[PDB]
DNA sequence: ATCAATATCCACCTGCAGATACTACCAAAAGTGTATTTGGAAACTGCTCCATCAAAAGGCATGTTCAGCTGGATTCCAGCTGAACATGCCTTTTGATGGAGCAGTTTCCAAATACACTTTTGGTAGTATCTGCAGGTGGATATTGAT
DNA sequence: ATCAATATCCACCTGCAGATACTACCAAAAGTGTATTTGGAAACTGCTCCATCAAAAGGCATGTTCAGCTGGAATCCAGCTGAACATGCCTTTTGATGGAGCAGTTTCCAAATACACTTTTGGTAGTATCTGCAGGTGGATATTGAT
């Protein structure tokens, strides 16, 4: 018996998804490729950031993606920083930036 | 007598803060303004700590979000000042109050 | 009177993060009204959460589905 | 008993970064990451369900909803795999 | 079919100014404000079962709902008439 | 057989408010109470606009209800204003107002 | 070109419903630019709701909705 | 030879154009730039006549807004006169920019 | 202060687009009676974790002094932007015909739902032992600011 | 440029809170297999309304001239606000205690779903009349602006 996850070719969990869908409540009926295509993309995304942020931790000598590298990996990336843009980060600060009248001499 | 010129410490710390992502406001006066306002609301409540620092960490982000939308502001009124006026055009323009 | 808590230097600080090189005086306290109407704003609606499932503790979510009301979503505590 | 989807998000983090671990807080954001990004994909499926009085939301509704909610590139990428793994699901069993 | 709020609309028209008019445009505007906040209200209260874990949209959840949504004052009246509404209901063959 | 408008004393139809509740998937149950309240909201919240409306109405020397008049009294009513602070009520122009500081010298 | 069909005539009328008495020669420039993004925006899921419902017409419903999810509901419409 | 001196008609403008409520862009040339905006999404496509004028509508109403807010950024720099960068400051801080 | 040129307003008028009153048909909707299922309030209570007391401490707030340099006030003037025209390009109206295609309706089957079982698994409770890195330390390097 | 006070970088290192390794249990999740019900794609198409002309109308945009007045550059200086310093308080930390109250398991009926049958209604369509007010003309007078 191979799970759905395992006929899609997938890590993230499609049998969960599909019963996410119904308990929500979103319609009456929830088509079987629906958590499929949901769970993909889920696992895409995830992939993404977590790609971006490994590099982040990388960059600062880290071995470890805590929130900081989440949030740095966002907020420098144009599309997740949209896609997030009226998201908060718990940790994370914010990205290094002084305008340039601030700075001093010329 | 070492004396560094006003400005280069700002500056100095804004480099220092922007680096670090721990909290700026001390947590347990931060804790009794909740629980004050919360009480104003409604009497004997109870807060489990993670739902005060849950507030502290949108309070200070939605604080540090402000100050920069009111720099913006004074920088546009060729200032490097932040002042009362810059935090309410910031406002305003937020639509935080037409 | 404790927003007299949200002292001059932890205001300070905030603005550092926020890039803020210089601060006029009168600030502080518009600060402190500013911080104010944001938490009371956000507490309300948590608050209302908790009365609403009839317990007598403000939990983590309250504040995080308060705050989502808002639109200000927060990642890292249950939500 | 609470669920998480950190079992899942640990098994892609060694996908695309092999020696590279992942605090618990940094675990909690990413878990409320996975989930607000269902609300919003699965709530955009609703609406769109509901424009077109159909009761049935299936992978199409979850498509048009994805272009509708990611910014240009991550929506290409996403409908990829995602189109990618509903095509590989069909042809089994 | 297409329905509408328009003669029910109408009708509150009258109690309050009996010798008044409305346009078309008008009536679109106010159509379109009742299924606005009618979807915001069920929204809410659509959330606030889902976090607790219910299955049924009771008249308290309608109320809790529109605390949340309403400033001040519409609120506290529009819970009186709420209150009001289901009082007069439950006492009627 | 009276309608539950009518046992609840309301003008606006709870049986369709029912039925909207239902084919909404706001939940797999709905309430018996829920869309009298409801209703009941949606009926005081149309008189408190049509209120003002028609004042506006009045006030410009006008007995239809046009979509100015409605403008007019949602932004000049500090509640209804915030309640639709994020909507566009088409052909509802704007409210007279020149910042003070564009006025002549005198 | 189109944008361009949006002259400064209209762009000053609109200015004036703003309140705004003397504008910049450069504003009617910067102005189209901004309409240009925001129609994108907006046509951009309206047409997105369209070939989701299968159609080759654009409607009302479907700007209506594009509106919407943007944050800027329009009532008068339908729904 | 009558003349009206410099901001006098502008304001008079602006008091008429605050009392109506009709479109101030003209249509045709609007619906041109829908119809071409759309083609680059989706190719042969008709448009309801109430979706262009929705479409018209909205944009009106949101330029409209932004110009008031464009308005208030140069009135706190001390001008009268708007400027490209009272728009783009009050895009920034709207969030339509960054 | 006087006074000509214009804009603005108020009273009244009429044509007509749009609001309105009547009749009729009707399917979807709303109420009503009834048998069956069930969500979630009750009552009891295991047990997490919130409120609170305690003692030590040094991180950090408060308050002052001092003077660097920013903001506010002021003045000057180049030239941009507004007002007013003369011109004429093209938006707007509106009649009306084709015909795209939105929308209604009949079909019919792939796919969903409901039900019954078995097998798999992620979350948890109990323990136990690694390890990434926060934070202290020393000293070499780099930045700032007076001269 | 030189030179001295200070901050800043980082290699080195260790303490340990937090991450990780594992055996165990297990209710809920997840998959397999049927029989049963149906949502909505598919094809045909009527009729709504969108794209298109045609065409005098003339409204409204565009190019030009003139100069008023605003924006931006340059000057000055009173005093706000930053940097540094002393003093010492109150937040942070470590931690154990009582118990409020959040949450798990069980009992059970008030209220919801699922049908079936009858009845009431709101929306679609005509067909015909009614009217609020937009738009036009006057004459009054307020406003703007040169003198």
């Amino acid at each position: 018996a191979k799970t759905r996850s395992s006929r899609a070719g997938l890590q993230f969990p499609v049998g969960r998804v599909h019963r996410l869908l119904r308990k929500g409540n979103y319609a009456e009926r929830v088509g079987a490729g629906a958590p499929v295509y949901l769970a993909a993309v889920l696992e895409y995304l995830t992939a993404e950031i977590l790609e971006l942020a490994g590099n982040a931790a990388r960059d600062n000598k880290k071995t470890r993606i805590i929130p900081r590298h989440l949030q740095l990996a966002v907020r420098n990336d144009e599309e997740l920083n949209k896609l997030l843009g009226r998201v908060t980060i718990a940790q994370g600060g914010v990205l290094p930036n002084i305008q340039s009248v601030l700075l001093p001499k010329k | 007598p070492h004396r560094y010129r006003p400005g280069t410490v700002a500056l100095r710390e804004i480099r220092r803060y922007q680096k670090s992502t721990e909290l700026l406001i001390r947590k347990l006066p931060f804790q009794r303004l909740v629980r004050e306002i919360a009480q104003d609301f409604k009497t004997d409540l109870r807060f489990q700590s993670s739902a005060v620092m849950a507030l502290q960490e949108a309070s200070e982000a939605y604080l540090v979000a402000l100050f920069e939308d009111t720099n913006l502001c004074a920088i546009h009124a060729k200032r490097v000042t932040i002042m009362p006026k810059d935090i309410q055009l910031a406002r305003r323009i937020r639509g935080e109050r037409a | 009177d404790n927003i007299q808590g949200i002292t001059k230097p932890a205001i300070r600080r905030l603005a550092r993060r926020g890039g803020v090189k210089r601060i006029s005086g009168l600030i502080y306290e518009e600060t402190r009204g500013v911080l104010k109407v944001f938490l009371e704003n956000v507490i309300r609606d948590a608050v209302t959460y908790t009365e609403h499932a009839k317990r007598k503790t403000v939990t983590a979510m309250d504040v995080v589905y308060a705050l989502k009301r808002q639109g200000r979503t927060l990642y890292g505590f249950g939500g | 008993r609470k669920e998480s989807y950190a079992i899942y998000v640990y098994k892609v983090l060694k996908q695309v970064h092999p020696d590279t671990g992942i605090s618990s807080k940094a675990m909690s954001i990413m878990n409320s990451f996975v989930n607000d990004v269902f609300e919003r994909i699965a709530g955009e499926a609703s609406r769109l369900a509901h424009y077109n009085k159909r009761s049935t939301i299936t992978s199409r509704e979850i498509q048009t909803a994805v272009r509708l909610l990611l910014p240009g590139e991550l929506a290409k990428h996403a409908v990829s795999e995602g189109t990618k793994a509903v095509t590989k699901y069909t042809s089994a069993k």
